[PDB]
């Protein structure tokens, strides 16, 4: 019975106390995966889908914390 | 009633047959589910050794996806 917005403000703690091949970061590691091949294949189709849903998702919890998704992944940051 | 000392062992090892076939069914079953979290749009890993384990299903084996992987394409072949 926490506000929507706190249960970020620990699930992101799990996910940056969490060594490099834990299951915290290896269920995160898929949104990743999924926003890097989306954005590859829009380098190479030339369109970008309608339905980029892992490319959005990084970048919500990009906003919500950006010293992580920074730190962690150094290339959806950019 | 040496007949029923027999079955008191008989049922024994057929209960632990229905026990190492429950498990790999268990184990297909949680891999589905897994597989249909991550279609419907949930970011939860879908590789063997991420899957959940509770006695039920014990340990993931790599022959345990093959095995799904051969049966979702036979199920949605015959369609």
């Amino acid at each position: 019975d926490i506000p929507d917005g706190a249960k970020d403000a620990m699930k992101l703690k799990y996910l940056q106390a969490d060594s490099k091949d834990g299951a915290f970061r290896t269920a995160i590691g898929t949104m990743v995966t999924d926003a890097g091949q989306e954005w590859s294949a829009a380098v190479i189709n030339g369109k970008l889908p309608e339905r980029t849903p892992a490319m959005d998702a990084l970048r919500r919890i990009r906003n919500a914390d950006p010293q992580l998704i920074a730190a962690l992944y150094p290339d959806q940051a950019e | 009633e040496q007949v029923q000392n027999q079955m008191n062992a008989w049922t024994k090892a057929q209960a632990k047959a229905l026990d190492d076939s429950m498990k790999s069914m268990n184990k297909l079953d949680v891999i589905d589910k897994q597989f249909q979290k991550r279609i419907n749009g949930e970011w939860v890993s879908t590789d063997f050794k991420d899957m959940p384990v509770n006695e039920n299903t014990g340990e993931f084996k790599h022959s345990d996806m093959v095995n799904y992987a051969n049966k979702k394409l036979a199920e949605i072949d015959s369609m």
